[PDB]
């Protein structure tokens, strides 16, 4: 924002916002699969105790 | 705001996540370094003769003030086509080499 003027800054900052959004969707998506493997083992420990 | 974040009017018993708290700034400081001196920009733009294309002139500029006000006044408006930085932000950002 300090270097370029406001109009094309949007083009540049839109790449970083969309880049970090899909860089953070992949975190949530992989967390939902790991928690589906822990829950497959928490339900195996609950039926083992 | 608990009623606002649940989009309702009767919230239920429990714990919610309203928002986050940010400590706001108190004051502002601007501390670029202690140097002052008029720049040799007047030689390179008001020189009588420029060098040829195959042997172009050399100039090193240091210990100045980056004043970009006389650029639009020496000549009428023409192209700048400035890639790394916008032309109007030159004074605020400060310069390196
Ligand atoms: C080259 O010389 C010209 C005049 O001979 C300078 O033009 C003026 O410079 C002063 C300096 O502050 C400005 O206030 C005026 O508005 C300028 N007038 C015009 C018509 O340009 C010019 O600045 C000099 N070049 C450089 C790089 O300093
Ligand atoms: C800036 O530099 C000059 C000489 O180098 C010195 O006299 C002056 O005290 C300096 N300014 C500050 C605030 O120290």
């Amino acid at each position: 924002f300090s270097r370029l003027d406001p109009p094309e800054a949007e083009v540049q900052i839109d790449r970083l916002i969309t880049g970090r959004l899909q860089s953070l969707q992949t975190y949530v998506t992989q967390q939902l699969i790991r928690a589906a493997e822990i829950r497959a083992s928490a339900n195996l420990a609950a039926t083992k105790m | 705001e608990t009623k606002c974040t649940l989009k309702s009017f009767t919230v239920e018993k429990g714990i919610y996540q309203t928002s986050n708290f940010r400590v706001q700034p108190t004051e502002s400081i601007v501390r670029f370094p202690n140097i002052t001196n008029l720049c040799p920009f007047d030689e390179v733009f008001n020189a009588t003769r420029f060098a040829s294309v195959y042997a172009w002139n050399r100039k090193r500029i240091s210990n100045c003030v980056a004043d970009y006000s006389v650029l639009y006044n020496l000549a009428p408006f023409f192209t700048f086509k400035c890639y790394g930085v916008s032309p109007t932000k030159l004074n605020d950002l400060c310069f390196t080499n």
